[PDB]
C-alpha cells in the first residue's frame, strides 16, 4: 500500500478489535486486550461516509423523457437520437467505472495512512523507552502499567520519566 | 510489555476493484449501481398514466367503437398489441407529433364542439358508417367524428365555425374522405369537383379529394386522411366543404405538460409513487447509476452497462 | 537554541470542499466558476450583432413598413429581437419554412439588398401601385412591405407575367415572395380579373406551383383573406424565374448573402454595447478564462460549460489553521 | 491529514510567517523570528500554478449557438434537443463538482507532504546535534547562530563543524 | 560499509505531463492516444463496402446508363461514394426524401434486383422505346435510367394506365418512379396526347397523386421540363397500384432488401481494399485497442472516442534521472 | 515527490541497475554492485500493467455511424446534429487529458512510494547495527559480508547477531 502499514510491514487485521477502524493491542501486568483509538476511528468514519455522500449527492438528474417516436421517413434523426444516448451510455459507463476504481485505491490508502500516522505518533513519543520489535509492536524497555499505556495513547507520554530506567535494560 | 497497533478485521467477504487490483477484500463497501427494479408501471408526481389497453392514441382520439376511453395524467402507456386504432384506412398526418404532445396533460375534456343535433341541417348525418369500423356486429364509424353525406341528392356548401371560448387549447381533428370511384364520389357527395377548407388565425389548409382504386385495407379501396390542429383561447376555426368532409363532432380543451412521453409494454400498472419510470418497472433509488434499461422517464439514475459498482469504505480484510 | 518548522496561516475566511470533508477555510483558493457577466450584447469575435428592435425576422426580412431595413451592416455574428418585437408579417398568412430562414440568417457576412426587380421597370403591363392595405399602415395610411410589390390588375386584365432572373453576384442570393388569396370570388375578380390562376417559380434546384386558395377566414388584423410567403436561395451561376396569371406577390428586392457557420438568435431586453466578447447570453457577455459557467446555458461562441453548480472554488492553499 | 504533519505533529499555522507556505522559527544567541523557506515555497508555488492552468487550458471548447427554435409541430426534436443540452449539464456538473472535491483533497494532501518533507530534510541535517522537541520543533546541543540557522535552512548545513562542541552537552 | 537503495534510470527520452509539472522524462510509459490509420476503406465486420466509383447513390439506384446496375453485391456494410461522383439524376428535377433513402441503403445484408414490371409484358398499349433524351446519353445515343421506363403514347393515343404489383418477395421491395413535367402545352400533347392528365400511386401506407406542372424552367442538362423522383418501400404481402392519364415515368427494376440497422456513407477518394477492421474513418481505418483517436470524428463502427488531442502519453515507469 | 524518495533524499536513479525499477547498491570487503529487488519491482510491473489496462478495457463503445447528411431546408438539426458531435468531443477531450495529467502524477507518486518502503523496510531492520549516511545509504556499524547483505535485501536480517560488534564501533564514533 502507499503508506506502507495495513498489508505491509503490520502483516494482518484484528478481528478481536470488533470495537472499531484502527487501534491497539497492549500488554503488561495489570493485563492486555483489544482497544480501538476512538478518535481516528471516528474521524474516518465521518470523512469516509462526507466522501460516500459526496459520490452519490452530486448527481441531481434533469427530469428527462428518454425515448422518442419516428416514423419510417424520420430514419436520420431516429439513427441521431439513438446516437446521444449511446455517447451518454459510452460517457457515464466510462465514468463511473473508472470513478469506482481510483476512488477504491484511494479509500486504502487511507486507511492505510490513519494506521501509519498512529503507530508513527507512538514511536516518536517513545524513541529510546521502547524498541521496535517489528510487525507495529513495540516492547517497552521499561514498565509501563496502563497510567502509562493510557498516556501513549493520549500524546502525552513522560519520555524523561523513564529514561533512565530504560537506559539499562538495554544490555 | 508491549505496545501494538493494529486495524480492524471481520467476515465480510465482500470484494472491490482498484485500478491496481482486482477483487480486493474489504471489511466495508457500498454499492453505487441500482438494479432492481418493482416491475410495476406507477405514478408519476402522484398521477396515473393514461393506459390505453387494447387501443392506440389514434383510436383512442379518435374515438374508434371499441376505444369508450381522465382528465390528467403523467405519461401514457400502450400496450405491444394495441391495434385498434384507425379502422378506416389512410394517413394520420402529424401522429407522431400529436402522440408526442398528449403524452402529458393537466387538464383534459373531451366536449361537443359540434352538436350533432343541430350543427348541420343541410347534411344527413346518420348514414357515414362502415363495416370498416363495426360496432356489435353493425356497420359503425369513429364517436368524435361525423362523416357528412349529401341528403336528396344535394350537397350545399357547408360553412361552419367554432369560437374557443374555453380558457385553454383546443384539440381539433378531422377527416377527409376519398372515394375509390366517381360513381361513390358521385352517390356520396352529389357535387364531382369539390374541395374541403379550414382556417383559424393560425392554421389554413385546402383539401381535394383524391379519386381512385387503392389496395383493400380493412376491405376499403377507399381512404380517409387524419387531420388535427390546436386552437387557441379566443381564437376561431372556420370548416368549409362542397363535400368529402368527416366534421368534427367532439373535440378536446386541454393543457399541454412538457417533456413525458409514452411507454408500450405488457408491465402492469399499479398504484404505487415513482420518480422514475422505466417500461420494465419503476426504479426507487438514491444512487446515481442504474443499469436496468436506457430508456426512461422522470428523475432517474444513469444509465450504464456495468454490472457491479462496489464502493470501499472500510479497509482490505485480511482475518489471517 | 531551537528551530522550528511551521507553514503558514492568515485572515482568509475563505472556504473549500473536499471530497472528505466540507467548508474548509484554506490560505488561498481560486474559483473555478464563472458567475459574473456585463449585462451587455456584445460584438462576437469583433462582429457586432444585427439587433431588429420593435422588429422581428419575418418582418425585417419583408419590407415591413414599422422596420428600418439596414443598411451598412454587410455582416453580423448574431441576431437579437426584443421580448417584444411584434411587427412581423402585417398580412395574416403562412411563412413557410420560416424557422430553416432564421437559422440560416442568423450569421452573414457580405449582405447586400437590391432591388432585382426594379420597380418603375419591370411591370408595365400590371398595376404596381393599386397594392396596399389597411392591415400594413405607414404613417397611418395604406402602405405594404418595402421588398415586395402586390401586382393588381392593369385596367382589367391581368396577362400572363414571366419574369426571369440571372444571379450576376458571386454569391447566394435570396429571393421572397408572396401568394395572396383573397377570400372571395369576388375579390379574385377585382383584383386579379382572371378567377382561376396559378403561379409558378423555379430555378435550376427549386421548382413549385402556387394556386389560389379563396375563402373566409377568421379575421387577423381586419384581414379575412390570407398571403403566404415563401423564398428561395439562388446559387451563384443560377437563374430564377416566375410566371403567374394573377395573386403573386412580386419581389422587389432581394439579397445578395455569403451564409457563415451558423450563429443563432438571442431574444433579450439587454442592451447591445460597443463591446467584445468570445462567449454571449441572453443576459449578458462573459469572459472565456475559466472551464465552467452559471450564467445561462443558451450561450453563443466558444463558452464555458454550462453547470448548475453555485460555486466551485478550487483551493491553491493549504488549511487555515490561525488559531 | 494523510501526510500527518499539517494540524498533526505541527499542531497550527503560523500567522507570523507572512511570505511563503512553509519556512522556519529560529531563537537563537542573537534574537528570534519567523523566516519562509523559498526553495519548497517557490517550487509548490510552482506546482500549484500549473495544476490551475492545468484544469483550465485543457478545457476545449468548439464554438457552438447553442439555442434553437422549433415550431409547434416539431416538438420531438425541440425535446431531443432539450435532452442534449439536460445530457451535457449533468454530465458537467456532476465532473465539475467531483472534480474540485478531489482535487481539493489532493492539494492538502500536497501541502500537508511538503511540511513533513521539509521537516524529515532538517532532521537530516541536524542528526543528533540537536533534539526533536516535539511540535516540529528541533533543540540545537550546539550554540546555532544566525549564520548556523541560515546553513541549516539553505539545506549546506556544517554538521562536523559543530559536531564536536555539540556533542559535549551531549 | 554501506549498503544503499535507489532507483532504476535509462536512456529513455520520453516526457509525460502530469498535473504538477510538464515535460517529465521518465523511465518507461504507453500512449493512450491512437494516431495512425491504415490509409485504406476496409470491409466492416467481414462485409465489404458498396463503391459506386464516379455514380452517386441517385444514379445507382435509378440505373443511370454510368453506372452499374448488374454486379452490385447482395450485400454490403456501408457505401462509398468519391468527392467527385457526378452521376446520378441526368434527367433533372427533384428527388424526393433523398438523404433518407440514402440512409435506409447505407447496409443492406441482402439485395436483389428484379424487373418488377417487364417491359416486354406489361405496357401492350403503351411506346415503352421512345422514351429518351439527350440528358441521359449511353453508347453515343440518347438513352435512360436503366431501372425506370418513360411510357410516352403508342401511335396518337395514351389511354388510361393502371397496373398493380404484389410484393411475393421474402422482403421489403424498394419501389422507384418518376413523374415527369414537360414546358410546354405542346410537350404535354405529343408526349401524352392529353392535356390535362393525373398520376396516382398507392399501397397498404403510401398515397399520393400527382399532377404535371408545365412551365418552362431554366435549362439544365439541355432540359427546360423536369421529373422528379420519388419512392417507397413495399412490405411483404403488401400491394403497390400505379395509375396514369400521363407523365408517369414507370418503375421497371425493383429491389427486393433487407435492411441492418444504422450503418452510413463514406465519401471518400480512399481507395478500397481486402482489409478487415471494425472502425471506418473517411480516411482509412484504425485498431480499436486504445481508447481514444485524433484521426477523424465521422466514423463507423466500433471505435476509440474522437478527441482534439496531439497526445496522451501514460506514465508506467518513473522519473528518469541518470545525469 | 509526494513521498520524498525519488528526486529527494535519494537524489539520482541508477544506470547501473538494469533489471529492475527499485533496488540497492551494496559495498563491502568482497567488493560492490547493484541489484534490483525482484519482489517489489515486479509487485509494481503487475499492478502498473493492471491499471493501464483498467483505462483501456473500461471503455467499451457502441457500434455508431457517426456521420449524417441534411438538406438545405434542414439546417437546423444539421446544427442540432454538430452540436452532439462537437459536445462529445469536447467531454471526451478534456476527461482524456486531465485523466493522463492526474493519473500521471498518481503513477510517479506511487514509484516514490515504493521506494520509500524498501528504505523503511531495511532502516527497520538495520535499527541500531547501521547509520543513516543519507542519499538513501547506510553505513553500517559491523562487518557487513555478501551472506549478511543478502539477508537485509530479503528480509531476514539478524540484528541480536551483529549488535555486540555495532555497539563498540557505534560508540566510539558517538
Ligand atoms: C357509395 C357506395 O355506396 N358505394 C358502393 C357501390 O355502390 C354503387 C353506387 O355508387 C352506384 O351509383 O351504383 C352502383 C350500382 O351498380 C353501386 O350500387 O357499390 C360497390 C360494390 O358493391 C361498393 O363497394 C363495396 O363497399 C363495401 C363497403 O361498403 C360500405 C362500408 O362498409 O364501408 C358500406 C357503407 O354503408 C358505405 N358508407 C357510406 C357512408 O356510404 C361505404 C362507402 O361506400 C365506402 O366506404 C366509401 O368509399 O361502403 C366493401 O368495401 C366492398 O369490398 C366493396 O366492394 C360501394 O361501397
Ligand atoms: C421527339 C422530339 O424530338 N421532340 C421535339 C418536338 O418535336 C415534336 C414532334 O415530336 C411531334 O411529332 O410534333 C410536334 C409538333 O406538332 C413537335 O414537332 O419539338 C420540340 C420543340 O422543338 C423539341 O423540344 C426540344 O427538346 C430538346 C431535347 O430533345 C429531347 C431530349 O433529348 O431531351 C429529345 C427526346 O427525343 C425527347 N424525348 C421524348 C420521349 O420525346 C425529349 C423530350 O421531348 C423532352 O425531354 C420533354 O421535356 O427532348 C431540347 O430540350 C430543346 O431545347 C427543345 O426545344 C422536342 O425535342
Ligand atoms: C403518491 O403521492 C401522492 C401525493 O403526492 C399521494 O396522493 C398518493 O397516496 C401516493 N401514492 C402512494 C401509493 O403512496
Ligand atoms: C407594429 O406593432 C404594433 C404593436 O405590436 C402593432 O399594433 C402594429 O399594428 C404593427 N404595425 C405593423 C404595420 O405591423
Ligand atoms: C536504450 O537501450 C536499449 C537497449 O539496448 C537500446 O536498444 C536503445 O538504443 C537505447 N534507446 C535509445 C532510444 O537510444
Ligand atoms: C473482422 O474482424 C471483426 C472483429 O474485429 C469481425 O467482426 C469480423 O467477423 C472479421 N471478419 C470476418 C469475416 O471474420
Ligand atoms: C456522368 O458525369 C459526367 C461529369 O463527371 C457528365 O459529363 C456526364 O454527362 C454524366 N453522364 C450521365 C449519363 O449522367
Amino acid at each position: 500500500g502507499l503508506f506502507g502499514a495495513i498489508a505491509g510491514f503490520i502483516e494482518g487485521g484484528w478481528t478481536g478489535m470488533v470495537d472499531g477502524w484502527y487501534g491497539y493491542h497492549h500488554q503488561n501486568e495489570q493485563g492486555s486486550g483489544y482497544a480501538a483509538d476512538l478518535k481516528s476511528t471516528q474521524n474516518a468514519i465521518d470523512e469516509i461516509t462526507n466522501k460516500v455522500n459526496s459520490v452519490i449527492e452530486k448527481m441531481n438528474t434533469q427530469f428527462t423523457a428518454v425515448g422518442k417516436e419516428f416514423n419510417h421517413l424520420e430514419k436520420r434523426i431516429e439513427n441521431l437520437n439513438k446516437k446521444v444516448d449511446d455517447g451518454f451510455l459510452d460517457i457515464w459507463t466510462y465514468n463511473a467505472e473508472l470513478l469506482v476504481l481510483l476512488e477504491n485505491e484511494r479509500t486504502l490508502d487511507y486507511h492505510d495512512s490513519n494506521v501509519k500516522n498512529l503507530y508513527e505518533k507512538v514511536r516518536s513519543q517513545l524513541k529510546n523507552n521502547a524498541k521496535e520489535i517489528g510487525n507495529g509492536c513495540f516492547e517497552f524497555y521499561h514498565k509501563c502499567d496502563n497510567t502509562c499505556m493510557e498516556s501513549v495513547k493520549n500524546g502525552t507520554y513522560d519520555y524523561p520519566k523513564y529514561s533512565e530506567e530504560a537506559k539499562l535494560n538495554r544490555e | 510489555d508491549t505496545l501494538c497497533i493494529g486495524y480492524h478485521a471481520n467476515n465480510s467477504t465482500d470484494t472491490v476493484d482498484t485500478v491496481l487490483e482486482k477483487n480486493v477484500t474489504v471489511t466495508h463497501s457500498v454499492n453505487l449501481l441500482e438494479d432492481k427494479h418493482n416491475g410495476k408501471l406507477c405514478k408519476l408526481r402522484g398521477v396515473a398514466p393514461l393506459h390505453l389497453g387494447k387501443c392506440n392514441i389514434a383510436g383512442w382520439i379518435l374515438g374508434n367503437p371499441e376505444c369508450e376511453s381522465a382528465s390528467s395524467w403523467s405519461y401514457i402507456v400502450e400496450t405491444p398489441s394495441s391495434d385498434n386504432g384507425t379502422c378506416y384506412p389512410g394517413d394520420f398526418i402529424d401522429y407522431e407529433e400529436l402522440r408526442e404532445q398528449l403524452s402529458s396533460v393537466s387538464s383534459f375534456e373531451r366536449f361537443e364542439i359540434f352538436p350533432k343535433t343541430s350543427s348541420w341541417p343541410n347534411h344527413d348525418s346518420n348514414k357515414g358508417v362502415t363495416a370498416a369500423c363495426p360496432h356489435a356486429g353493425a356497420k359503425s364509424f369513429y364517436k368524435n367524428l361525423i362523416w357528412l353525406v349529401k341528403k336528396g341528392n344535394s350537397y350545399p356548401k357547408l360553412s361552419k365555425s367554432y369560437i374557443n371560448d374555453k380558457g385553454k387549447e383546443v384539440l381539433v381533428l378531422w377527416g377527409i374522405h376519398h372515394p375509390s370511384t366517381s360513381a361513390d364520389q358521385q352517390s356520396l357527395y352529389q357535387n364531382a369537383d369539390t374541395y374541403v377548407f379550414v382556417c383559424s388565425s393560425r392554421y389554413s389548409k385546402k383539401f381535394k379529394p383524391e379519386i381512385a382504386i387503392c389496395p383493400k385495407v380493412r376491405d376499403q379501396e377507399g381512404r380517409m386522411n387524419y387531420y388535427w390542429t390546436l386552437v387557441e383561447p379566443g381564437d376561431k376555426i372556420t370548416f368549409e366543404a362542397t363535400g368529402n368532409l368527416v366534421v368534427p363532432r367532439y373535440a378536446f380543451a386541454m393543457e399541454r405538460n412538457a417533456g413525458s412521453g409514452i411507454i408500450i409494454s405488457d408491465t402492469p400498472v399499479h398504484d404505487c409513487n415513482t420518480t422514475c419510470q422505466t417500461p420494465k418497472g419503476a426504479i426507487n433509488t438514491s444512487l446515481p447509476f442504474q443499469n436496468i434499461h436506457p430508456i426512461t422517464i422522470g428523475k432517474c439514475p444513469k444509465y450504464v452497462k456495468s454490472t457491479k459498482l462496489r464502493l470501499a469504505t472500510g479497509l482490505r480484510n485480511i482475518p489471517s
